[PDB]
C-alpha cells in the first residue's frame, strides 16, 4: 500500500489558499495523518484519522478527503507555514508519501555576487580554492559560469545552494573551483558570472 | 512536557551494529507506544518498527531480519538496534510518542539522529579566511574544508552577527566535506571592526577561530 | 423468579415514553406509538422468559430504525446509572438510551408467561442466577448489536473501575458490541475507566481485563485509547 502525494513542489504567495493531495494504492478507510516538516527540525503532527486536528495547530488547517484521496488545506496562508508536507497511512504497515515542498512567492531578486581569492595559509599547504558566493535572490532557478583568462571551465567546480530563507524569503548559492596552487598560478584573470533573469545581462566579478 | 531525546553514534562503520537510545520525559512507556522512523534523502520517510506499551513489537517486513527494539521502563528509554549495516542505512532516525495508548499517529517526535555509515577516519576541517582582493557594502565568509564527518558548527564573533548571514550546505568529494559561510555589512563597519570566524568540529573534538584580515 | 417483576403500569409507561420521545424528537413523529408497543409486547408474551431470541425483537427493531451521530457514540456497558452522571457524557455523547428504543426501556424490567399470555408483575428471571435469556437481557443485546454496527471514528465506552472484572468478556459489551465494531469504519476505541473513589489513585489502564481489550481490539484493526476518570 503506497502513498503518492503527486505535486512535489509548490509556490504561492502569502495569504494565498493552498491545497495538497495524497492517494493510496487502495482504500485506507481514513487511517491517515498529515505531518509538517520544517527542515532542520523533527516533523510535526498536524492531523490524524484524516480530519482530527491537534492542539497548538492553528484553526486555519483543513483535514478532508475520502476513500482514496485525501487533502491538506490552509485557508489564508501565513509565513511560518513553509515546509515539506508528508502523509502517513496506517491501515496496514505504515507507509508515507513522496513529499510536497512549499515555497513562498517572493518579490523577484537578483544575486549579491562575490568572488574571494585563495588564502595564503591555504596555498602554503598545497591547494588554492576560489569561492564565488551569491547570497539572496529569487526565483530559485539560476546559473553560474566560470572562466579563466577567457576560456571556460566546468570541471572541478562544486556548487551548493540553500533553501529559501525563512526571512527575506530568498535563496542563495556558492560556486567553488578547486585547484592545486601550481595549476592555479599558471593563470591570471579568474572570472565567475551569474546568468539570472533580473537583468538580461550576466553580472561578473574577476581578479588576478 | 513531552520530550523524546536520542543519543548514541552518528558515525558508524559498514556492517556494524547501530544502537540509538531514545529517552522520554513528561510521560511513561507503559502508557503509550514508541515508533521508529528514518529519513534518507533518497527514500524519503520509512516506517521501521514499533515497541508497544505492552512490550510486543511489530517490525517492517524488510528489517525484521536485523532489527531489535526493546525498552527499559524504569528509566523510560527505548533501544533501537540494527545489524549488518550498509551504505543506504544512512539517514536520520527518529522516535515518536504514539498519540493515544495504541495508535499510529505520533504526536511528539524525537530530535532525530543523523547517521552516516562509512569507513573513513575523522578529519578535522581546515578553516581558511575569505577577504576581498586588495587590488556600497562589504560581505565576507569562511571556508571550512576537508573534515569527517558531519557536522560542523560555524559562528561569527564567538556568537554575534546573524542578520542576512547564510552558511552553506557541506559537499562530499572523496569522503571529505566542504562548505563556506557568508556575511554582509556596510563598507563602513569593516575592517575597523572584528569579524572572527568560529568553527567547531564536535566529532574530532576540535574547535577553531579565524579572523578575516585584509590584503 | 429471583428478579423483580415487570415495572407497574408497564405498557402504560412504555407508551407515554414513546409519546414524549416523539414530541421532543420531531424528526421521528411518523411513529405509531401503538404499533411500536404492539411489536414490543409481542416479542415476549406467549414466550417463556428464558427462551427469548434476538429475532423476537425483529418486529420492533424494524419500527425502531433510526439514525445516529455515529462519530459521537458511547457504547452500552451494563452501567448506565454511573455514567449518565458526567456532564461530559450526557452532553457530548450519544448513549444507546437517547435512541428511541433505548429511551423506552431504560430502567424497566419486564417479562411474561406462556401458559397464559399476560405480563408477570411479581417476579422475573435474573440473568445471572436464573436463565440468561430473559427478555431484558436479550432486548439490550439486540438493540446494542445494532448500535455497534453503526459506530464510526472514535467510539467510546465506560467501564467500572470497581467491578472485580473491569472488562468482562461475556458482558453485552464484551460479547456483542466489541465484535461488531467495523474497522473499515471505526478508527479507535477510547475507553474510560471510572475509579470507584478518589483515594484510589492507580492507573487502571494497567489492569489485565483492560489489556485483554487492548489486545482484542487490535486483532480487529482498531486502535485503542485508554483513560482514567472520576
Amino acid at each position: 500500500i503506497q502513498m503518492t502525494q503527486s505535486s512535489s513542489s509548490f509556490s504561492v504567495s502569502l495569504g494565498d489558499r493552498v491545497t495538497i493531495t495524497c492517494k493510496a494504492s487502495e482504500d485506507i478507510y481514513n487511517r491517515l495523518a498529515w505531518y509538517q516538516q520544517k527542515p532542520g527540525n523533527a516533523p510535526r503532527l498536524l492531523i490524524s484519522g484524516a480530519t482530527s486536528l491537534e492542539t497548538g495547530v492553528p484553526s486555519r488547517f483543513s483535514g478532508s478527503g475520502s476513500g482514496k484521496d485525501y487533502t491538506l488545506s490552509i485557508t489564508s496562508l501565513q509565513t511560518e507555514d513553509v515546509a515539506t508536507y508528508y502523509c502517513q497511512q496506517y491501515w496496514s504497515t505504515p507507509t508515507f508519501g513522496g513529499g510536497t515542498k512549499l515555497e513562498i512567492k517572493r518579490a523577484d531578486a537578483a544575486p549579491t555576487v562575490s568572488i574571494f581569492p585563495p588564502s595564503s595559509e591555504q596555498l602554503t599547504s598545497g591547494g588554492a580554492s576560489v569561492v564565488c558566493f551569491l547570497n539572496n535572490f529569487y526565483p530559485k532557478d539560476i546559473n553560474v559560469k566560470w572562466k579563466i583568462d577567457g576560456s571556460e571551465r566546468q570541471n572541478g567546480v562544486l556548487n551548493s545552494w540553500t533553501d529559501q530563507d525563512s526571512k527575506d524569503s530568498t535563496y542563495s548559492m556558492s560556486s567553488t573551483l578547486t585547484l592545486t596552487k601550481d595549476e592555479y598560478e599558471r593563470h591570471n584573470s579568474y572570472t565567475c558570472e551569474a546568468t539570472h533573469k533580473t537583468s538580461t545581462s550576466p553580472i561578473v566579478k574577476s581578479f588576478n | 512536557l513531552v520530550q523524546l531525546k536520542q543519543s548514541g553514534p552518528s558515525l558508524v562503520q559498514p556492517s556494524q551494529r547501530l544502537s540509538i537510545t531514545c529517552t522520554v520525559s513528561g510521560f511513561s512507556l507503559i502508557s503509550y507506544g514508541v515508533h521508529w522512523v528514518r529519513q534518507s534523502p533518497g527514500k524519503g520517510l520509512e516506517w521501521l518498527g514499533v515497541i508497544w506499551r505492552g512490550g510486543s513489537t511489530d517490525y517492517n517486513a524488510a528489517f525484521m531480519s536485523r532489527l531489535s527494539i526493546t525498552k527499559d521502563n524504569s528509566k523510560s528509554q527505548v533501544f533501537f538496534k540494527m545489524n549488518s549495516l550498509q551504505a543506504d542505512d544512512t539517514a536520520i532516525y527518529f522516535c515518536a510518542k504514539t498519540l493515544i495508548t495504541t495508535g499510529y499517529a505520533m504526536d511528539y517526535w524525537g530530535q532525530g539522529t543523523s547517521v552516516t555509515v562509512s569507513s573513513a577516519k575523522t578529519t578535522p576541517p581546515s578553516v581558511y579566511p575569505l577577504a576581498p582582493g586588495s587590488a556600497s557594502m562589504v560581505t565576507l565568509g569562511c571556508l571550512v574544508k576537508g573534515y569527517f564527518p558531519e557536522p560542523v558548527t560555524v559562528t561569527w564573533n564567538s556568537g554575534s552577527l546573524s542578520s542576512g548571514v547564510h552558511t552553506f550546505p557541506a559537499v562530499l568529494q572523496s569522503d571529505l566535506y566542504t562548505l563556506s559561510s557568508s556575511v554582509t555589512v556596510p563598507s563602513s563597519t569593516w575592517p575597523s571592526e572584528t569579524v572572527t570566524c568560529n568553527v567547531a568540529h564536535p566529532a574530532s573534538s576540535t574547535k577553531v577561530d579565524k579572523k578575516i584580515e585584509n590584503r | 423468579w429471583s428478579g423483580p417483576g415487570t415495572t407497574k403500569r408497564f405498557p402504560e409507561t412504555v407508551l407515554a415514553r414513546c409519546v414524549k420521545y416523539t414530541e421532543i424528537h420531531p424528526e421521528m413523529r411518523h411513529v405509531d406509538c401503538q404499533s411500536v408497543w404492539d411489536a414490543f409486547k409481542g416479542a415476549f408474551i406467549s414466550k417463556h422468559p428464558c427462551d427469548i431470541t434476538e429475532e423476537d425483537y425483529q418486529p420492533l427493531m424494524k419500527l425502531g430504525t433510526q439514525t445516529v451521530p455515529c462519530n459521537k457514540i458511547l457504547l452500552w456497558s451494563r452501567i448506565k446509572d454511573l455514567a449518565h452522571q458526567f456532564t461530559q457524557v450526557q452532553r457530548d455523547m450519544f448513549t444507546l438510551e437517547d435512541t428511541l428504543l433505548g429511551y423506552l426501556a431504560d430502567d424497566l424490567t419486564w417479562c411474561g408467561e406462556f401458559d397464559t399470555s399476560k405480563i408477570n408483575y411479581q417476579s422475573c428471571p435474573d440473568w445471572r442466577k436464573d436463565c440468561s435469556n430473559n427478555p431484558v437481557s436479550v432486548f439490550w443485546k439486540t438493540v446494542s448489536r445494532r448500535f455497534a454496527e453503526a459506530a464510526c471514528d472514535v467510539v467510546h465506552v465506560m467501564l467500572d473501575g470497581s467491578r472485580s472484572k473491569i472488562f468482562d468478556k461475556d458482558s453485552t459489551f464484551g460479547s456483542v458490541e466489541v465484535h461488531n465494531l467495523q474497522p473499515e469504519k471505526v478508527q479507535t476505541l477510547e475507553a474510560w475507566v471510572i475509579h470507584g473513589g478518589r483515594e484510589d489513585s492507580r492507573d487502571l489502564c494497567q489492569d489485565p481485563t483492560i489489556k485483554e481489550l487492548e489486545s482484542i481490539i487490535s486483532k480487529r484493526n482498531i486502535q485503542f485509547s485508554c483513560k482514567n476518570i472520576y
